[PDB]
């Protein structure tokens, strides 16, 4: 679990010290709610008092907890009319969503209703054309339908939550919510709850939101799990290039990419593999963006099965799969080893690495594993691809 | 003569050769509508986000690829006629589309029964019923561990397209819209061989399992 990193000192530990109304205190405490999270301890009072904010959060009830209250204290109840948006990246979410807001202004008497769809595109605008509910919760695709056709109305929305951002940006849904916030008032609170903070996400909160309340989690977004690390006692250097073409005769290798530490061992392995006849791409620092895009393709297309190249740091390797990817070359740090192996993103998660080790490379390092701090099996005389 | 947005399009209607080139930092922008600039290349199209270098500017359709995930183009952004559609290199990446459904990019490592998991919380999916079925366009690397692309056990149709031999090539995939919900995909594979030409990617009548 990474640190919480705020620009906001600001904490509230109990729901008491949140100056709710009596009516929204029996809703939490009656849901079970006693005493409120990391994220809520920060979140809600900045929320209440209507700052724009960004919060980094896993999912869950208390997540979905933190913009439900929120929303509840801001509700105006006897305007009968939708004063609060919610956009979530499914159905699913959405209709929980909605259960946790009814729960909590249970005894408020607010409303919210679920932008679905689903068998009742015709049957829920029926409901809409009879009362405007105080707080909508839905995709982007079918609320922007619902805005843009008249059955619900922007005129009174002083508070708008993108739920998992990151998501409904992954799902496409960039282009509906930027065309709902052009029909939302200029005023308009955005509240902004996203496990990752991608690049568009960060664009997002910088074109709807004004110096807003950060709440973040920083945390390694590349990680080893689901790659089996191995290592290999090499002894010697001098004894690698020997290592590596056995390696070749006894595993079945597609393609695969060499990491080396400097530029003129990248120059010096690149020829004695040619001369061992072998298809070989090779890339370092010293070289353009243009001709790395060339020497890339190679490589993507099959006219190279091994590239050999250099720890960027700066610059991603981009590469989507191999067979396995050999530290010909160990990392000085654990930094740049998971730059060199970690990989993103929740699924995929598999891979094949493969460290040499040399004498000198034990004596300054004792203990590989404990070194870059994962688990790293010596590397059996069986097949894992 | 042409602007390039039409030279492409040309190429793709005809099945000429005109291959295409994407700036690793397009990945940083979400599906959905992009202001790209297209530059002539060698022999083909760059596209990037620099004005310079005798650049045109032009709106298309874009879908990133995203390491370790799905990447979705939803359906009500294809609707402006004759605007192009690109994706990301395929490299071991599948590409699943829907005929006026949303396009999925997914990464080359995520076993189907993980990617098909994730899609079906998709509205449209949604409204894809056991025992009916729907138009389906779907490429993945040919010679790839079946259990990263094999979705015979959800769709029961005609097999998907592919790209490469014994998973090893590159594939690009574009499109043209022809109306609401609707966009002519073509394709192209690059290869030790070289570079191929354009050609249809057709969608073939699915039905849904479970």
């Amino acid at each position: 679990e990474g640190v919480i990193e705020s620009n906001w000192n600001e904490i509230v530990d109990s729901f008491d010290d949140m100056n709710l109304s009596e009516s929204l205190l029996r809703g939490i405490y009656a849901y079970g709610f006693e005493k409120p999270s990391a994220i809520q301890q920060r979140a809600i009072l900045p929320c209440i008092k209507g700052y724009d904010v960004i919060a980094q959060a896993q999912s869950g009830t208390g997540k979905t907890a933190t913009f439900a209250i929120s929303i509840l204290q801001q509700i105006e109840l006897d305007l009968k009319a939708t004063q609060a948006l919610v956009l979530a990246p499914t159905r699913e979410l959405a209709q929980q969503i909605q259960k946790v807001v009814m729960a909590l202004g249970d005894y408020m008497g607010a409303s919210c209703h679920a932008c679905i769809g689903g068998t009742n595109v015709r049957a829920e605008v029926q409901k809409l054309q009879m009362e405007a509910p105080h707080i909508i919760v839905g995709t982007p695709g079918r609320v922007f339908d619902m805005l843009n056709r008249r059955y619900l109305s922007p005129k009174y929305i002083k508070m708008f939550v993108l739920d998992e951002a990151d998501e409904m940006l992954s799902r496409g849904f960039k282009d509906q919510i930027y065309d709902i916030f052009q029909k939302l008032n200029s005023n308009t609170q955005v509240v902004l709850l996203s496990a990752t903070m991608p690049s568009d996400v960060l664009e997002v909160t910088k074109k709807f939101m004004r110096d807003p309340i950060r709440i973040l989690v920083k945390k390694e977004e590349l990680t080893l799990e689901g790659i089996r690390q191995f290592y290999i006692n090499v002894e010697r250097e001098e004894w690698k290039l020997d290592t590596l073409c056995d390696l070749y005769e006894t595993l079945t290798i597609t393609q695969a990419v060499i990491f080396i530490n400097t530029r003129r061992k990248v120059d010096w392995l690149t020829e004695k593999m040619h001369a061992r006849d072998f298809t070989v791409s090779a890339m370092h620092g010293d070289m353009d963006q243009k001709e790395r895009d060339v020497i890339m393709r190679e490589f993507r297309s099959g006219s190279s099965r091994v590239l050999i190249t250099t720890d960027l740091l700066a610059r991603g390797i981009d590469v989507q799969q191999v067979s396995l990817v050999i530290n010909y070359d160990l990392p000085t740090n654990r930094e740049n080893y998971i730059h060199r192996i970690g990989r993103g993103g929740r699924f995929g998660r598999k891979g094949v690495a493969i460290n040499m080790v040399t004498e000198e490379d034990k004596r300054t390092l004792r203990d590989i594993e404990t070194f870059y701090n994962t688990s790293i099996e010596e590397m059996p005389l069986n097949v894992a691809d | 003569p042409n602007s390039l947005e039409a030279q492409i399009r040309q190429a793709m209607k005809t099945g000429s050769t005109l291959t295409i080139e994407f700036d690793q930092a397009l990945n940083q922008k979400s599906p959905g509508t992009l202001n790209v600039f297209l530059h002539p290349a060698n022999g083909g199209v760059r596209i990037d986000l620099d004005s310079g270098n005798q650049g045109e500017p032009a709106k298309i359709l874009w879908l990133p690829w995203k390491q370790g995930e799905l990447q979705t183009l939803q359906p009500g952004s294809i609707s402006t006629v004759d605007m192009l559609f690109f994706t990301y290199y395929l490299s071991g990446s599948k590409v699943f589309a829907g005929d006026g459904g949303p396009v999925w990019h997914i990464d080359a490592p995520v076993e189907a029964n993980q990617f098909w998991r994730r899609m079906s919380s998709d509205e449209w999916m949604e409204d894809w019923e056991v025992g009916t079925d729907r138009q389906v366009a779907y490429l993945h690397r040919a010679g790839q561990s079946d259990s990263l692309w094999n979705l015979s056990a959800y769709l029961e149709g005609a097999a998907p397209s592919t790209y490469g031999r014994d998973n090893l090539g590159q594939a690009v995939v574009g499109g043209i819209v022809t109306g609401r919900q609707q966009m002519s995909l073509y394709q192209y594979a690059t290869t030790s061989s070289g570079s191929s030409a354009w050609s249809p990617l057709t969608y073939t009548l699915q039905q849904r399992k479970q």
